[PDB]
């Protein structure tokens, strides 16, 4: 197996739109999502919230849909509920919280995009571990 | 209680103050050849 | 038969103990001469 | 002389047929304490609430046990590192119902051990010889406060520290490699050379100096005969022993200087057990053994197992079974 | 006589849909809009004696009744049962990943 | 005074409920047009008293005292409430929430240790009617729900449990599963129990009362496996009434 | 009977640990 | 009438109508005592006590 | 609890017997 365009080929929003990545923006993707993001999410779990992974069957059930590049990126700036009826930056690392959430501060938005392509790319690769948690280790 | 406590804390104090006492009394000559 | 469990420790013993006892002083006698 | 001189000259006698000694005086009633009570809890006490749920668990032979499923059972987890002597204790029947005679017993125990250490170095003294077998018995003593006071002590429980009991110290093992992949640890591996070290090195001297005893009896008595107590000579012939080592592998893999050889014998083990007692003693602040689970991946990055992620897998069953009804919460941290 | 009450539980609708009087709140994750303002709705005003009777919880806006009529196919009710409700269970029933 | 935590830790004193000056012999009168609420309900229990088992010839069980080993962990506290006016006058308290249970280890003469759920759960407990002023001989008595003292995913020793576990003896795999069905089939009990309230003090002007309760209620039956005592806990209260 | 019986054995080791220390034979200077 | 008193009036509790061989406690023989089941009275068709 | 009732005896006769032979060997040995 390797790493190819087909692996590396997510949906860009929800229209339909997808968009290609790089070796080197996925593997930027998996350095940043290290660094900002694995604390709480390693291996597509949430350490503070079990209930909700980064499965991309939840994302695209939730709202806004986040199985695609746009809602992600999105979420990174002005993170919602699953439900999309509440904010939550002030308890979730994001741009607009990047006061309080330092390790935000100097991301670019083409680091976003590589961390949502990780994110939405990683499933593809690992299928069930990502997101499964210790039954899967 | 407080009784079986107290008794502890003089039993310990008594053995606690031999040890201490015991070493200073010139242990340091308490060996089968030089008595410094 | 439902017999007492305890005849079978009982019986050993009280052959066991008192022999055991007897070839001790026996052999010891013979160590002498 | 006066009272006092004649008490310290009775303490001190080296013709007593157990020294006593300074260290002893403390040494003696620290011991009696712990063993009196250990012999009594391992017969008799009822069910101790190890895990602080209310799930107390039976240790003595009275409620259920054998010897080898029996133990003095770690004070509860309520409790935590809090000091909970008997008058702390609304009564007896609460002390052991929470686990106090185990507080006693280690507590008394590391202390107439620690004592016994130090009186290893004070008869020496009193009889003119080197000083530093007990830095020999400080590799297991080390040991012990590992297992019942270092890590205790990191985790912020007594209820975590090894069991007075055949299963409990197996329960112990068990939930250590788990939580800390102990096998993982090089100081672990280092006290398996140490120990395995320790065996081969013990039968490979008592082996070549037996092959080399001296022909000093017949064949119907003991060879042990041979050799007569206080004996000038020595009843071996080094010589021959290295002659035959040094061949067996090369001349100088072998020693032939006997001081030499048996200060080997001494730091092999001793060093080894230092360091798996400062393996247990450094897990105890959660620096624990390597981690290579996932740590082989493929081009496109599937995970390719290795023999570290089948431990893991095997780590992973202990994890979520042990104390099944103490967590809630998903992170077991201590 | 002795029948374990939750495997029972489990050949009922409880085992197939969702349960407004005895599920656990993370189920409502399963479908798009539930969670986790109208989940926490349904728990507090729990039990209902059919499923339609969510839709008069007090305060729904009108697009949340929406979002639970779209879901009314997803739900059922079953009598409460005690273990499964008891301990705050339906909050968090010790189930993580 | 106004403690502090560090004045309180270690001392006991946290599983105490507060206290009124033995003057506080007032009335707090009740106004029906009004609504009130129970803001703090604090019971401490003293004394736990276990019912035993009359042998077949029986001829009467006593209550037994008891020795407590789960230490000062017993006491239901931050409990809170509405105190209903009835329209008969009496006065109906009706719990919401509260640190409202506590698991209770026991040891009776023998050794027998006997858990309990010490609880109020959905306490209801009513004045007898026209009640114009709660005063120093106003009982309540109530009724509240006792759930099983273990709930349901706890494991028992060899993993079997009723929202969890094994479900058959796996140690044993072809005993004859019969005998040991009531060790194998967890159940969760709910029963009832009674609490008896009476304020002998009260604070008219803070709507502080203080007082002594009993309550009845059965102990821990492990999940079916054996039958539970009947348990007869006393101790004393303190209420704050709070207009609503 | 089996409390017993790792009891007894139990103490027999404690006599024997006795009579091993303070009735042996004595170590002399051939 | 105190069960007691009855227990004592039941030759079972008779020391003299043991065996040497048979061991252990009385409850090992008839068993551990329960309940006083009543005193007996017997009467004949024609309602005479008989004893 | 439900033990092996013949393990009262195999322990038994398990110390019993080399025990007894060890005391036999040494006893005719303190008397020659
Ligand atoms: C060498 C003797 C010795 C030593 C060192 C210990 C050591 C210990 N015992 Mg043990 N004990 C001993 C002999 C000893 N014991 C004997 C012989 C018995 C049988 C009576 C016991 C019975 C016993 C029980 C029943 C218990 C202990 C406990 C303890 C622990 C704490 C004791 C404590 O708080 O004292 C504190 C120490 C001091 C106050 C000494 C300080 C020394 C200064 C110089 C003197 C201070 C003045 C002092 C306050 C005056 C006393 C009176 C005053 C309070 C009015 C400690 C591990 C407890 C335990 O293990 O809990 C987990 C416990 O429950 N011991
Ligand atoms: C099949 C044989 C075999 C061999 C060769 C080894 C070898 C080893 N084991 Mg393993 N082990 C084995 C079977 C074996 N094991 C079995 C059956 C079990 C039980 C299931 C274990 C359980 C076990 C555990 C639990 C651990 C080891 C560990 C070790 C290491 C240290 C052992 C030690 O100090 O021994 C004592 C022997 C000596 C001190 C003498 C010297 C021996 C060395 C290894 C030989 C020197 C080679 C030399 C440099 C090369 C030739 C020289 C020439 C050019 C002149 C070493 C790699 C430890 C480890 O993993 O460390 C990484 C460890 O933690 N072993
Ligand atoms: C072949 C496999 C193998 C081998 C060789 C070892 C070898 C060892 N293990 Mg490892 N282990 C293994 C597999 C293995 N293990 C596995 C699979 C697991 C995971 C399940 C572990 C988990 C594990 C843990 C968690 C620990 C070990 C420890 C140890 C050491 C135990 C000996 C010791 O501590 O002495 C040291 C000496 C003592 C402990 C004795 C102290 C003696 C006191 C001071 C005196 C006592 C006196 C007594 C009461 C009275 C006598 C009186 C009498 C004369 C009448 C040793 C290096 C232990 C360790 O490193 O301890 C520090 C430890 O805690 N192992
Ligand atoms: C004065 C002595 C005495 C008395 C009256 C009792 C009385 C009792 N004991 Mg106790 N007991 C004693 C001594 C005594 N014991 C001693 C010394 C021990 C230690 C071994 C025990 C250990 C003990 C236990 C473990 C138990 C009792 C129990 C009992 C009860 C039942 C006894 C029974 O079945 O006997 C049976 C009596 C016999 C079978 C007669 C045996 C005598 C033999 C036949 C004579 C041997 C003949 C000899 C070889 C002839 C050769 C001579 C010739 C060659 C010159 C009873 C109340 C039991 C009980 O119920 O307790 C709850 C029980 O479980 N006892
Ligand atoms: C688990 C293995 C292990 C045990 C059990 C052990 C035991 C012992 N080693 C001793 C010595 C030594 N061992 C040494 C090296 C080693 N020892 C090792 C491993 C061990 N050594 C290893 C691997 C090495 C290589 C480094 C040396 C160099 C020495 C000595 O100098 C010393 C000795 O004197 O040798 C003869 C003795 C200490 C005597 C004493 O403290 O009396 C005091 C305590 C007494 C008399 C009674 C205490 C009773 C207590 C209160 C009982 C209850 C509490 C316990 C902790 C219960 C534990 C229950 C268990 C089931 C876990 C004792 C026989
Ligand atoms: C087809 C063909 C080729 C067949 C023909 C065969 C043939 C003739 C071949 C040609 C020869 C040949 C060698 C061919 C090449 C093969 C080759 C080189 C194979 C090598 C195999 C191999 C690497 C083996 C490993 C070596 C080995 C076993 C280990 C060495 C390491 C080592 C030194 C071990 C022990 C460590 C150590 C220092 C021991 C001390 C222990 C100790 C102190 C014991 C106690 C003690 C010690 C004493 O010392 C004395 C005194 C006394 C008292 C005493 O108590
Ligand atoms: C040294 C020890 C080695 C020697 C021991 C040798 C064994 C000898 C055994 C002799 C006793 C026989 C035991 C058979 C009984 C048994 O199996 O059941 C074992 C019985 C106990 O009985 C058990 O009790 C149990 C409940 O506790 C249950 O009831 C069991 O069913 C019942 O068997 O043992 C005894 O009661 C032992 C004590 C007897 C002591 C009283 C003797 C008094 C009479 C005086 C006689 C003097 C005569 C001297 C004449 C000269
Ligand atoms: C000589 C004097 C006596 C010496 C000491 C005697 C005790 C020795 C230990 C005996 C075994 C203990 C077994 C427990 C007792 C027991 O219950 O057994 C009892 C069992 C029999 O089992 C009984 O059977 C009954 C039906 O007949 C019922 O099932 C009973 O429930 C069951 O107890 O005894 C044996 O089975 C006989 C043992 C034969 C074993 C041979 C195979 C082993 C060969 C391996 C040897 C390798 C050793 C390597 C060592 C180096
Ligand atoms: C690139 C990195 C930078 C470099 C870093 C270097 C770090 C290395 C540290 C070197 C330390 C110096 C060596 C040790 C001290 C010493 O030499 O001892 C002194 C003695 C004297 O030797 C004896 O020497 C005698 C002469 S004399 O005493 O030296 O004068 C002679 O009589 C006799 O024959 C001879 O055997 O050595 C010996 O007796 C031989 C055995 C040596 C054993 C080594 C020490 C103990 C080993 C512990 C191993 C632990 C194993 C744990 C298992 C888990
Ligand atoms: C702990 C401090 C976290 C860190 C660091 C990051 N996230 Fe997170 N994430 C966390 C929680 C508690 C939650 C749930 C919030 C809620 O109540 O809804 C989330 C959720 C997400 C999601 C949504 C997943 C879904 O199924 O809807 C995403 C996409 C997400 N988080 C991404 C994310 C990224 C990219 C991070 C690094 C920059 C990151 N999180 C950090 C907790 C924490
Ligand atoms: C004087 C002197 C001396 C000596 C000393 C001694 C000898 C001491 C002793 C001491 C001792 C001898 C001690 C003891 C201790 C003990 C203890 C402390 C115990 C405890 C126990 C307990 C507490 C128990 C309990 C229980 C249980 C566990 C179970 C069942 C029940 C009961 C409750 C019983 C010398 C020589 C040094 C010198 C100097 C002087
Ligand atoms: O107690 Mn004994 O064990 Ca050390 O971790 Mn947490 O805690 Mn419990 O769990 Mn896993
Ligand atoms: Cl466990
Ligand atoms: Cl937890
Ligand atoms: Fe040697």
């Amino acid at each position: 197996a390797e790493l190819t365009p087909e692996v590396l080929t997510v949906p860009l929003n929800s229209e339909g739109k997808t968009i290609t990545l790089t070796e080197k923006q996925y593997l930027e993707g998996k350095r940043l999502f290290q660094y900002a993001c694995a604390s709480c999410h390693v291996g597509g779990i949430t350490k503070t919230n079990p209930s909700l992974d980064l499965r991309t069957e939840t994302l695209a059930l939730a709202t806004p849909p986040r199985d695609n590049i746009e809602g992600l990126v999105d979420y990174m700036k002005n993170p919602t509920t699953y439900d999309g009826e509440q904010e939550i930056a002030e308890v979730h690392p994001s741009l607009r919280s990047a006061d309080i959430f330092p390790k935000m501060r100097n991301l670019t938005e083409k680091d976003l995009v590589a961390i949502a392509g990780h994110i939405l790319v990683e499933p593809k690769i690992l299928g069930d571990k990502w997101g499964g948690g210790k039954v899967y280790y | 209680m407080e009784t079986l406590k107290i008794t502890v804390y003089i039993v310990v104090t008594f053995f606690v103050l031999l040890f201490v006492f015991g070493f200073l009394s010139g242990d340091p000559a308490r060996n089968p050849k030089r008595k410094d | 038969m439902e017999v007492n469990q305890l005849g079978l420790i009982a019986t050993a013993l009280f052959v066991l103990v008192p022999s055991v006892f007897l070839i001790i002083l026996y052999v010891q006698t013979e160590s002498q001469q | 002389a006066n009272l006092w001189e004649r008490f310290c000259n009775w303490v001190t006698s080296t013709d007593n047929r157990l020294y006593v000694g300074w260290f002893g005086v403390i040494m003696i009633p620290t011991l009696l304490a712990a063993t009196i009570c250990f012999v009594i809890a391992f017969i008799a006490a009822p069910p101790v609430d190890i895990d602080g749920i209310r799930e107390p668990v039976s240790g003595s032979l009275l409620y259920g046990n054998n010897i080898i499923t029996g133990a003095v059972v770690p004070s509860s987890n309520a409790i935590g590192l809090h000091f909970y002597p008997i008058w702390e204790a609304a009564s007896l029947d609460e002390w052991l119902y929470n686990g106090g005679p185990y507080q006693l017993i280690i507590f008394h125990f590391l202390l107439g051990a620690s004592c016994y250490m130090g009186r290893q170095w004070e008869l020496s003294y009193r009889l003119g010889m080197r000083p530093w077998i007990c830095v020999a018995y400080s590799a297991p003593l080390a040991s012990a406060f590992a297992v019942f006071l270092i890590y205790p002590i990191g985790q912020g429980s007594f209820s975590d520290g090894m069991p007075l009991g055949i299963s409990g110290t197996f329960n112990f093992m068990i939930v250590f490699q788990a939580e800390h992949n102990i096998l993982m640890h090089p100081f672990h591996q280092l006290g398996v050379a140490g120990v395995f070290g320790g065996a081969l090195f013990c039968a490979m001297h008592g082996s070549l100096v037996t092959s080399s005893l001296i022909r000093e009896t017949t064949e119907t008595e003991s060879a042990n005969y041979g050799y007569k107590f206080g004996q000038e000579e020595e009843t071996y012939n080094i010589v021959a022993a290295h002659g035959y080592f040094g061949r067996l592998i090369f001349q100088y893999a072998s020693f032939n200087n006997s001081r030499s050889l048996h200060f080997f014998l001494a730091a092999w083990p001793v060093v080894g057990v230092w360091f798996t007692a400062l393996g247990i003693s450094t897990m105890a602040f959660n620096l624990n053994g390597f981690n290579f689970n996932h740590s082989v991946i493929d081009a496109k990055g599937n995970v390719i197992n290795t023999w570290a992620d089948i431990i893991n897998r095997a780590n992973l069953g202990m994890e979520v079974m042990h104390e099944r009804n103490a967590h809630n919460f998903p992170l077991d941290l201590a | 006589e002795l029948v374990n009450v939750v495997d029972e539980k489990l050949g009922t609708a409880y085992g197939e849909k969702i349960d407004l009087n005895n599920t656990n709140i993370a189920a409502f994750i399963q479908y798009r809009g539930l969670y986790p303002t109208l989940a926490k709705l349904i728990v507090k005003n729990a039990p209902y004696e059919s499923v339609e009777d969510v839709l008069n919880i007090p305060g729904l806006t009108e697009r949340q009744k929406q979002i639970l009529r779209e879901n009314l196919e997803h739900f059922t009710v079953t009598e409460v049962e005690t273990a499964l409700v008891e301990g705050g269970d339906r909050y968090n029933n010790g189930l993580y990943k | 005074q106004t403690l502090t935590y560090d004045d309180i830790v270690g001392t006991g004193l946290a599983n105490k409920c507060p206290t009124l000056d033995d003057t506080a012999r007032g009335a707090y009168p009740i106004d029906s047009s009004q609504t009130y609420r129970i803001a703090r309900l604090c019971l401490q229990p003293t004394t736990f008293l276990v019912k035993e088992e009359p042998k077949n010839k029986r001829q009467e069980a006593e209550f037994v005292p008891t020795k407590l080993v789960t230490r000062e962990t017993t006491s239901l506290d931050q409990i809170q409430g509405e105190l209903k006016v009835n329209s008969d006058g009496s006065l109906t308290f009706v719990e919401e929430d509260g640190i409202d249970f506590q698991p209770v280890t026991v040891q009776m003469a023998g050794g027998e240790r006997i858990p309990l759920l010490f609880t109020v759960k959905n306490l209801v407990a009513s004045t007898q009617p026209n009640v114009t002023s709660i005063t120093t001989s106003t009982d309540f008595k109530g009724e509240f729900n006792v759930p099983s003292y273990r709930t349901a995913n706890f494991l028992d020793p060899k993993g079997r449990g009723l929202a969890s576990g094994y479900d058959s003896a796996i140690a044993l795999p072809q005993a004859k599963e019969e005998e040991l069905a009531r060790a194998n089939v967890k159940r969760f009990s709910l029963t009832k129990g009674q609490i008896s309230l009476n304020v002998a003090k009260v604070d008219g002007r803070t709507g502080e009362i203080a007082g002594t309760f009993e309550s009845e209620q059965l102990s821990d039956d492990d999940m079916g496996a054996h039958e539970p005592h009947e348990v007869k806990i006393q101790g004393v209260f303190y209420a704050s009434i709070e207009p609503a | 009977m089996e409390t017993i019986t790792y009891v007894f054995i139990f103490a027999c080791i404690i006599a024997l640990f006795f009579f091993a220390i303070f009735f042996r034979e004595p170590p002399r200077i051939t | 009438i105190p069960e007691k008193l009855a227990f004592y009036d039941y030759i079972g509790n008779n020391p003299a109508k043991g065996g040497l061989f048979r061991t252990g406690p009385m409850n090992k023989g008839d068993g551990i005592a329960q309940a006083w089941k009543g005193h007996a009275v017997f009467r004949n068709k024609e309602g005479e006590e008989l004893f």
